[PDB]
């Protein structure tokens, strides 16, 4: 339940917040872009 | 065959150039020193050893 | 108590809204009871490895037994104070057993404090256990005025700061936000390179705390 | 003087000699671990896996005093302190809760204990008792002897007891199960409990197993619940789909029962699960008379009773209530402190239900 | 032997600066008064005497430009700084949650005046509820440990807490209440003369 | 004396002695035991040990070489009230017909089984009590259980809500299972109301199974809201007795006020009669509350001599604490 949301948080702040220098890029796939949390969809 | 498995663990703050705290995984933690040939600067708090 | 022949009350439960003084009363009690004062964060218990719930309640009710006149201020019991986890529940079962310590705990006074009383189950509330419950309400006009005067005794003040107007201006303030508006009046005296706080500073402190 | 603290110990004439000292100084104590995975490279140097709980898991072998002929998966093995070689396979455990479903022997029930429904237990025996004790007509005429049947009748009345009479005359070990015994806070294992039950029954010299409230077990999938107490959906098919029928069944006899048949999965209804279905009702007048005839044995009474009229004073009613009324005439004796029961006790004990349960 | 106190941060020092911010002058000024000044102008506070704020919370639409300010203050600060996100506070092995929280905070105390940064606290700070399962119990324990070390009995040394949150219609008021959240702030979406500043800065 | 044995078997029990828990007695001279670290050991049995099974083990060879006092076992023992209760028939003032009822029903079997097993009869199952809360239900249950050495098992009807199918029936079953594992019991469901009028219905069938399926354990039911119960639950003919407490009558109320005031320092200005004998006034728990609040009232005024006016305002405050009607 809420553990999924906390996992989303872990992603959501690992995905920016500590630094950005990374030679690392993330590709994401979805069958339902609408349901994706707006926080992710952030530009 | 004439070899022994070295223990795997993770280092904490240095005390001297030859004193370093290591957590030995789910076991206890100790203070130990460099063998001879390890770069002290290549050791950081948390580096795996 | 003997002249009434009744048994002494076993414990105290401080409940109500958060930020209303139960912590402050506990700290002030530590200053004046002059019996041995011991305090436990509710989340310090149960913890990790088996027995850390058993040990931290049992030996706690052994050091308390040794110290005889003593106050134990459990804080935020709800962490474990809920209904029902095994060892988790075991910590409360042992706590209930230890507060079932018969006499010689007449010198052992427990004050556990916790906002949001609802979760706290009936197990510890039963008359064989903590008898007393105390709610801490939001202060009224005079009490808000007095807490203003308390948190503002350290202030540097302009002439004629009518604290009554501000106390009237701030209904429903549960006390902690009184300290908040005091700090905030300090804020909006500060950045204007001022030390003499003014009435409208308290007014807009009321404005922004809300 | 000093007080003893519950230390035991026998008197001197009952212990020691050199026997105990030699045994303790000679024999190595054995630690206990679980077994797994006979490595079995070629079956003459097999090796095994063991698990000392909370301590470790090891690859080990046998001490030549024991042979692989006695070792299987799990098998509860015991080894020595330092080289951990298998020294003994330890006996089974009573933990798997099969023990609490056991009756384990011929039940104290006969084919006349049934309250009038002897018709139904006889048609039952045609499909379980007859095709084990009278196999001279099934396979020669074409079909392998059947082994399993379902029952459904009045509210929780007598149904299970039929199974007990059959298992008595069948001379069969008896197991009786409810859905609760396939359920624990730990999930997934609830299905595995049926697997354990059939295996432990086949370790017996053939056994008879019975299930009650099969509606709660043999009831089909409910998707639209969207969760809830969902363990049923994980466990129940492992009965229904791993259950065997007349054809695919080993040396085992099975019996089903529930008061509510309308919800049962057709998979249970169809063969491979069921070989016959039987219906019951509230005990008829002959049945109600016969139940009181049975219970005349169950107490000491003034045995001049007009049970024929007592069964008619009962309107449409069960037979469990008949037992309750007999014990209620016992209550009549007790409240009067009388050493024996009487017909008036029976009459007003019947009225205890008939009047107060139906006023 | 006796070991030094405890047994944290490093020279990471993120790139961003106050020169790099878009121009949230109100928010930058407020947060810097909350954190930077009680390092330098605590000397002035002692004359003013108003018990410097030790806790500030940040409302905002998803990534409204607040963790930007978090990294800015983390880099630019002279005092010690620790950055542990709220979601990081978890465990299999039951019970250590509260202790690791208390370890982080005690470490903060021994590290001299320092600022603990916790992001996404909303993950482990939702309004308390009937903890009918173990996970709920543990997360509520995390919240209560954070609460009680932040005020529960012990007034800390002059440490500060900076927190980030997106929804914050959650966040049990026991956390929200002023004595531990002195000067909470909302970062709204940029608007007239704010968008101009941020275009100018980036461009 | 046994100095020869002291020179032999005390050496056999070479110190120190470890302590563990037995689980199997497979061999008359080898058992299988557990210990603190949770490991399991097939060990030898030395002949001097009692043939009954904490277990005392040799430190080196783990051999069973003693047995010792039991000071453990999980929290179910805490759920159980193993000790015979404290309150007696003398504490229930005037409510005496219920003494006869509960004696006839459930008191006699647990010290006289023959009255329900040998006298040409078979034992009953369960007895229901009803009446307003604080009128003596739990008190009479503890009184009757005090009249025997059996263990008292009280459970409220809505406390056993387990999640998956039949686990509430399991939570009922375990109480009967561990019943004769140490002595028969008096069971008492507080507030039977919940069970009959979705695991609660399966628990109801489990309850009727535990009643009838008879034995030694006697089973008490009780609640104030008896008027709602389904006849499937309160079925007369299987449910044996239906005991009733009226509102505390005059003499009952005198005894209850006297007992509840036995500890505080009364004054002759208040003979409790005015508090006691007028009407259908109050239940016994209301009497206890009145006495407690009067004691507190005297406390705040420092009147460590309780007076009439304390009781007067005690009533004036207490009697308003019940909700209205139409
Ligand atoms: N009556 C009062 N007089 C003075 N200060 C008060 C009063 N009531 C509350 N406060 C202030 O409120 C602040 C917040 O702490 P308080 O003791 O009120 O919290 P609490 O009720 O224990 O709640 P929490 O569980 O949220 O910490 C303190 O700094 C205290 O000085
Ligand atoms: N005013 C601004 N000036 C310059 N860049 C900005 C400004 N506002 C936002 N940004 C850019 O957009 C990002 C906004 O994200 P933010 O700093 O709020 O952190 P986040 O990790 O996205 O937040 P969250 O924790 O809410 O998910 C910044 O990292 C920065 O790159
Ligand atoms: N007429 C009867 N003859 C014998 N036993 C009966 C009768 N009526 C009820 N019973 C009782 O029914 C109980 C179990 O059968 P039942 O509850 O009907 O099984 P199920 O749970 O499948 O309905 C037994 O304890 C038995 O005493
Ligand atoms: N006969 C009695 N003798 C003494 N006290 C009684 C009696 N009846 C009721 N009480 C009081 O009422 C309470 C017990 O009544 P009971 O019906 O068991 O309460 P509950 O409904 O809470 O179980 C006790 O607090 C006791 O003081
Ligand atoms: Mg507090
Ligand atoms: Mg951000």
């Amino acid at each position: 339940d809420r553990e999924i949301q906390r996992t989303l948080m872990e992603l959501l702040n690992q995905m920016d917040g500590f630094d950005t220098l990374h030679r690392v890029k993330m590709i994401m796939a979805t069958n339902r872009p609408d349901t994706l949390d707006p926080a992710l969809l952030r530009p | 065959l004439q070899s022994v498995g070295q223990i795997v663990g993770e280092v904490l703050k240095q005390l001297t150039e030859e004193k370093f705290i290591v957590k030995a995984t789910n076991g206890p933690r100790y203070v130990v020193g460099c063998r001879r040939q390890l770069d002290k600067s290549k050791l950081k708090p948390g580096t795996r050893v | 108590f003997e002249a009434l022949g009744i048994a002494q009350p076993k414990g105290v439960l401080l409940y109500g809204p958060p930020g209303t003084g139960k912590t402050l009363l506990a700290r002030a009690v530590a200053h004046h009871t002059d019996c041995t004062f011991i305090r436990v964060s509710g989340s310090e218990l149960v913890q990790k490895f088996i027995g850390e719930g058993a040990r931290m309640v049992r030996e706690l009710f052994v050091m308390a037994r040794e110290h005889a006149p003593s106050i134990i201020f459990m804080d935020e019991i709800d962490s474990i104070g809920s209904s029902r986890d095994s060892e988790v529940q075991r910590t409360m079962l042992e706590l209930l057993n230890q507060l079932d310590g018969f006499e010689a705990t007449k010198n052992i006074k427990v004050i556990m404090a916790t906002n949001r009383i609802d979760i706290l189950d009936s197990a510890l509330l039963r008359p064989g256990r903590i008898d007393r419950k105390i709610e801490f309400p939001p202060p009224n006009e005079e009490a808000r005025l007095d807490i203003l005067k308390i948190h503002s005794r350290k202030m540097n003040l302009t002439r004629g700061i009518n604290l009554r107007k501000i106390a009237e201006l701030m209904p429903g303030a549960s006390g902690a936000e009184v300290k908040g508006v005091c700090t905030e009046a300090g804020m909006y005296a500060l950045r204007e390179r001022r030390v003499h706080v003014t009435q409208e500073d308290f007014e807009m402190a009321v404005a922004k705390v809300m | 003087g000093i007080k003893e603290s519950d230390t035991g110990l026998a008197p001197p004439a009952l212990w020691d000699l050199a026997a105990d000292k030699q045994t303790l100084q000679s024999e190595q104590p054995l630690q206990v671990a679980r077994c797994t995975k006979i490595i079995n490279a070629d079956s003459e140097d097999p090796k095994y896996i063991i698990n000392v709980k909370q301590f470790a898991k090891f690859v080990v072998d046998l001490s030549d005093q024991v042979a692989p002929t006695d070792i299987e998966e799990g098998m509860r093995v015991g080894v020595d302190r330092n080289k951990y070689q298998i020294h003994i396979p330890l006996p089974p455990i009573a933990d798997p809760t099969v023990t609490m479903m056991q009756v384990e022997e011929k039940p104290d029930v006969t084919y006349s204990d049934v309250g009038g429904c002897k018709e139904q237990i006889e048609k039952l025996r045609e499909v379980v008792e007859t095709p084990l004790l009278h196999p001279e007509r099934f396979v020669n005429l074409g079909i392998e002897p059947p082994k399993g049947v379902l029952l459904f009748g009045p509210p929780g009345t007598g149904k299970t007891l039929c199974a007990r009479a059959v298992a008595n005359r069948t001379d069969a070990c008896f197991i009786r199960v409810i859905g609760s015994e396939l359920v624990q806070k730990y999930v997934g294992e609830g299905a595995r409990m049926v697997r354990e039950l059939f295996e432990m029954a086949r370790t017996k010299k053939a056994c008879l197993i019975f299930f009650d409230e099969i509606d709660a077990i043999g009831g089909a999938r409910f998707d639209d619940g969207a969760g809830g107490d969902n363990e049923v959906q994980r466990t129940m098919l492992e009965l229904i789909n791993q259950l065997d029928g007349f054809d695919p069944r080993g040396n085992i006899k099975v019996l089903m029962a529930t008061n509510r048949p309308d919800t049962l999965d057709p998979a249970l209804m169809r063969p491979g699960r069921l070989d016959r279905k039987i219906e019951f009702s509230l005990p008829d007048l002959e049945g109600r008379t016969h139940i009181f005839k049975i219970h005349a044995r169950s107490m000491s009474v003034e045995r001049d009773i007009r049970f024929e009229l007592l069964a008619r004073l009962c309107p449409n009613s069960t037979g469990a209530e008949i037992r309750s009324v007999c014990t209620e005439a016992g209550m009549f004796a007790i409240r009067a402190r009388r050493k024996i029961a009487t017909e008036k006790d029976f009459l007003e004990a019947v009225n205890k239900v008939i009047k107060s349960y139906a006023k | 032997d006796v070991l030094p106190p405890e047994a944290l941060t490093s020279d990471q020092k993120p790139d961003v600066m106050y020169a790099d911010i878009g121009g949230m002058d109100i928010q930058k000024q407020e947060v810097r008064e909350a954190v930077e000044l009680p390092l330098t102008h605590f000397e002035l506070y002692k004359q003013i005497g108003i018990d410097p704020p030790r806790g500030v919370l940040m409302y905002g639409p998803p990534g409204c430009g607040k963790t930007m300010l978090a990294k800015a203050v983390a880099h630019h600060t002279t005092a010690a700084f620790i950055r542990v996100v709220g979601s990081e506070f978890v465990q299999k092995y039951l019970g250590e949650g509260p202790r690791m929280v208390r370890d982080v905070f005690r470490l903060a105390k021994e590290n001299a005046p320092a600022i603990i940064f916790i992001d996404e606290i909303d993950a482990i700070a939702t309004k308390r509820f009937d903890a009918q399962t173990g996970a709920d119990r543990e997360v509520q324990r995390i919240l209560l440990e954070l609460l009680n070390q932040m005020d529960g009995f012990d007034q800390n040394v002059n440490v500060k807490v900076i927190m980030a949150t997106n929804r914050a219609d959650t966040l049990d008021p026991a956390l929200l209440r002023p004595g531990r959240l002195d000067r909470k702030i909302e970062f709204p979406l940029p608007d007239r003369r704010q968008k101009r500043l941020i275009f100018s800065t980036i461009t | 004396k046994q100095e020869e044995e002291r020179s032999k078997v005390d050496d056999l029990r070479g110190t120190p002695m470890s302590v563990g828990t037995l689980e199997e007695i497979i061999d008359d001279n080898h058992a299988i035991v557990s210990t603190s670290v949770g490991s399991e050991h097939y060990v030898s049995i030395l002949s001097f040990v009692d043939k009954d099974l904490s277990v005392l083990l040799n430190h080196k060879v783990h051999a069973v070489i003693g047995v010792l006092m039991d000071d453990t076992d999980p929290l179910v023992t805490v759920m159980k009230v193993e000790k015979a209760p404290q309150e007696t028939y003398a504490d229930i003032g005037g409510l005496d017909n219920q003494i006869q009822e509960i004696k006839e029903s459930v008191e006699l079997p647990l010290t006289h089984p023959e009255y329900y097993e040998e006298m040409g009869i078979k034992p009953p199952k369960g007895v229901i009590l009803y009446g307003p809360p604080g009128t003596g239900k739990t008190l009479l249950a503890k009184a009757v259980a005090n009249q025997t050495s059996a263990t008292f098992l009280r459970v409220v009807g809505s406390e056993l809500i387990q999640k998956y199918l039949g686990d509430g029936p399991k939570l009922v079953r375990e109480l009967f299972r561990v019943a004769e594992e140490h002595a028969p019991s008096i069971v008492f469901i507080d507030e039977i109301d919940a069970i009959g009028t979705r695991e609660i219905q399966r628990t109801m069938l489990e309850l009727l199974n535990q009643l009838d399926g008879r034995g030694d354990v006697k089973v008490i039911m009780a609640t104030n809201r008896i008027e709602t119960l389904d006849p499937a639950l309160i079925r007369p003919g299987r449910i044996d007795r239906k005991i009733e407490f009226p509102l505390p009558d005059e003499k009952t109320k005198k005894r209850i006020f006297q007992i509840h005031t036995s500890r505080m320092t009364l004054a002759d200005d208040v003979t409790l009669d005015d508090l006691i004998m007028a009407k259908d006034d109050l239940s016994g728990a209301d009497i206890k509350a009145i006495c407690t609040e009067a004691g507190l009232m005297a406390l705040r005024e420092r009147r460590m001599k309780v007076t009439n006016e304390d009781f007067k305002k005690s009533k004036e405050n207490v009697l308003y604490k019940k909700q209205e009607g139409t």
